[PDB]
């Protein structure tokens, strides 16, 4: 029941190192399409909303 | 890096003996497997614990491996007793650790065990 | 002729191939002189719990 950030404190543990060495500038989220572009639904297609 | 694991020992086939997975502290999982590989094969499945309870084990290795979990200590200790010598491999011990949802074990610790009369 | 080249990767990386620095054996209960994984010094090393 909370749409936006809950109020309280939680520790981030540091989960991998990963061995890069090249410049990040940008960066982009990848989301799952539910729905379909070539022939899109009226609603619901995509999920809840 | 995180965890880690070593350790084992060279019998006889037709022996018992206890793999380990050193424990590294405590770590949110829900799933330990045993896994084992031998060159020139392959990298084929040795057998799965849960957290829950559910046991899973690979066709090949009925009534030779019991898998058991140690939640004080945290590790999962593998007894294996009587051994063929298709059982020389190393073996490596894989985590669930939840990473977006599961993924990211850790099996990239190994214990090089080889079962050979001479 | 048997041509090997062995092509070894010093990148800002954790260190996969090592471990010929070798350990010998570790001494307990008893004033010594340490060096771990480059933290030198000397103490009586004991078990923690
Ligand atoms: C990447 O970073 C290096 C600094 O190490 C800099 O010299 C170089 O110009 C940068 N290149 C780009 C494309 O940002």
């Amino acid at each position: 029941l909370v749409r936006d950030l809950p109020q309280g404190f939680s520790a981030l543990e540091p989960l991998v190192d990963l061995p890069i060495g090249i410049n990040i500038t940008r960066f982009q989220t990848l989301l799952a399409l539910h729905r379909s572009y070539l022939t899109p639904g009226d609603s619901s297609s995509g999920w809840t909303a | 890096v995180q965890l880690q694991e070593s350790g084992g020992g060279l019998v006889q086939p037709g022996g018992s003996l206890r793999l380990s997975c050193v424990a590294s502290g405590s770590v949110t999982f829900n799933s330990m497997g045993w896994y084992r590989q031998a060159p020139g094969k392959q990298r084929e499945l040795v057998a799965q614990i849960t957290a829950g309870g559910d046991t899973h084990y690979a066709d090949s290795v009925k009534g030779r491996f019991t898998i058991s979990e140690h939640r004080g200590k945290n590790a999962v200790y593998l007894e294996m007793h009587s051994l063929k010598p298709e059982d020389t491999a190393v073996y490596y011990c894989h985590l669930q650790v939840p990473f977006l949802g599961g993924g990211y074990d850790y099996w990239g610790q190994g214990t090089q065990v080889t079962v050979s009369s001479g | 002729y048997r041509v090997v080249v062995l092509s070894f990767e010093l990148l800002h990386a954790p260190a996969t191939v090592c471990g010929p620095k070798k350990s010998t054996n570790l001494v307990k209960n008893k004033c010594v002189n340490f060096n771990f994984n480059g933290l030198t010094g000397t103490g009586v090393l004991t078990e923690s719990n």
